[PDB]
RNA sequence: UAAUCUUAU
RNA sequence: AAGUAAUUAAUAUUAGUAAAACAAUAAGUUAUAAAUAAAUAGAAUAUAUAUAAAAAAAUAUAUUAAAUAUUU
RNA sequence: AAAUUUAAUAUAACUAUUAAUAGAAGGUUACUAAUAAAUUAAUAAUUAAUUUUAAAACCUAAAGGUAAACCUUUAUAUUAAUAAUGUUAUGAAUAAUUAUUAAUAAUAAUAAACUAAGUGAACUGAAACAUCUAAGUAACUUAAGGAUAAGAAAUCAACAGAGAUAUUAUGAGUAUUGGUGAGAGAAAAUAAUAAAGGUCUAAUAAGUAUUAUGUGAAAAAAAUGUAAGAAAAUAGGAUAACAAAUUCUAAGACUAAAUACUAUUAAUAAGUAUAGUAAGUACCGUAAGGGAA
């Protein structure tokens, strides 16, 4: 099991190292200095109400998610839902076709 | 915007000292400016230009006849009050810079703004001014004995 | 002589220090094991498919 | 006229 | 002391393989279907058929394909 | 059993490629400008490696000068403290010289190519020429480094997706574009080359985005002078325009490797003896400069 984990891609491993699944990261935006703060979401600083750019630039986050999907480990990541990025099958399912296609 | 003619300047990295063949006689009064002095539009080094430089472009006619021209920023010499220094400081000032100063409330504020952009768009003179102001502020705050 | 720190800068530094003071969420061995197990399960599922 | 600018000490 | 080299293109000759060829990591290039500006159109002696203009569909003009068998 | 030949090798050639490794004194004339060890390994002398150590005149923009190799300062310096010494005026005081100790400054000879930035021709081509071209090339100027630049998407794409840069094959001389002339000419995508390639150092960014206007890599913007000038992720950017939908988060940052140029070593030469070491000398010119045998 440990061996299996080790085998996983490098990026994913790195991510796990600093954001483990032991903690449940908030779905919605939060204080930037809370310890349940999602890396993928633009959190806000308490002193000076300034939205900090996500701790994971969107692309990187997407990549990570993809990697997780590839090895089944989606649930052990924090939730993406509040970033508007969906992936693969779910996206296909839930997509409202464009105004131009429908009429 | 971009600070291409500031953040591209490079200065000989100092070797730190735990002697050199030629050491200077005086003592470095001011902290080294990251980006150094500009060797490009040296008129700018005297004052506060906000990272604006001379542009060079083409005068173009009705016959599309290109002919080189330059563009200067609107520099104005202007004595402005510094609460911390307790005196008016006169310098060269791009009118844009003046406007910015007005917006921000005082020359000290302008100098002492934290962002890297601000640092970039100060000159060496600007940097010096900033140093003066912040040092002064520190002194005001913190006498030798508490 | 190094340029003195600005108020905002000082505040930032303080904040950083405060952040440092707290315990860093280190990766749990149990968590790792769980992850591994999950991976294994996924692999098995794939094989079955 | 404590806009700006010119000269002298 | 003076028709050379590089990167391409078209023709020819000979060789290799050949309805495929080169490369074979995946691509890609040319050939295998003609035509039209382009579009959702496209092949059984020719007098049949394909595409273009035309049109209900033919004709008419151009080019193409199509003849106990073994594809170009 | 010694000689002869053949091929290879030097401190003793340069040139091209490939591979590895690394990123460094000239002159002038003389009071000529030198060395000394130790330790470790190999076998007391030994060679090598690793080290510490003496000397080293003058000149080569910036001790300060000058007509380069000279002159002028005066570290056989000045100040202080003392010690022996001679003189003067009254054991104490003042000046002079020598000798010890302490204090107080000393010397920009430094490459070349490569990289980035500023300015930026013209000949030429168009069979004339002015738009265009040559060309952001030559050249001049400035600044850094062993490399520099770039770099972890306010990117591409198309409703399926990818996932930093760098530059090579293809894509493709295709799309795009041009006094629609001369001509110029992408990107996605797939491959190689490559390295662990991701990672926080911002309390997350306005006179900033944007607009107007003047400029601006022949095709694709990102830049920029002058004034107007936003918004909080319930928000911005991305396409003539709008509506949908996608995607990314500017105004804060760090970054090995592939690459360029030099120098050395090794190898390979249907390379050079007029591209085979002399000499940047003779000589030519006031000079920059040219330049033999
Ligand atoms: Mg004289
Ligand atoms: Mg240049
Ligand atoms: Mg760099
Ligand atoms: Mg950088
Ligand atoms: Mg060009
Ligand atoms: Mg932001
Ligand atoms: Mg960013
Ligand atoms: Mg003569």
């Amino acid at each position: 099991y440990k061996q299996y984990f080790d085998s996983l891609p490098l990026k994913l491993k790195s991510f796990f190292q600093r954001y483990p699944p032991s903690i449940k990261y908030s779905p919605v935006s939060t204080s930037t200095k809370a310890i349940n703060a999602n890396p993928f979401l633009p959190n806000k600083h308490p002193v000076t109400q300034r939205f900090h750019d996500p701790k994971y630039s969107l692309r990187r986050m997407s990549d990570v998610y993809k990697l997780a999907l590839r090895y089944g480990v989606e649930e052990f990541l924090p939730p993406i839902e509040n970033t508007k990025k969906l992936f693969f099958e779910e996206k296909y399912n839930k997509k409202t076709l464009m105004k131009g296609v429908l009429l | 915007r971009q600070w291409r003619l500031i953040e591209t300047r490079k200065i000989a990295k100092q070797p730190n000292y735990q002697k050199p063949l030629h050491m200077p006689k005086e003592r470095k009064k001011f902290p080294d400016y990251k980006y150094g002095e500009s060797n490009i539009f040296k008129q700018s080094n005297k004052g506060l230009y906000g990272g604006s430089f001379v542009q060079f472009g083409n005068n173009i006619s009705e016959s599309k006849a290109k002919t080189r021209k330059k563009w200067l920023p609107n520099v104005v010499k202007k004595g402005l009050w510094s609460e911390t220094l307790n005196r008016k400081i006169s310098i060269k000032m791009t009118a844009k810079v003046l406007k910015t100063i007005s917006k921000e409330g005082g020359i000290d504020n302008y100098l002492t703004k934290e962002k890297s952009a601000r640092i970039k768009e100060l000159g060496p003179t600007g940097w010096k001014l900033r140093y003066r102001v912040l040092k002064r502020k520190d002194e005001i705050e913190n006498p030798p004995h508490k | 002589p190094e340029m003195p720190l600005t108020e905002v800068r000082k505040s930032h530094l303080a904040e950083k220090k405060e952040l440092a003071e707290r315990e860093v969420p280190k990766l749990t061995e149990e968590d790792m094991e769980a992850i591994g197990a999950r991976v294994f399960e996924f692999l098995e599922k794939q094989k079955r498919e």
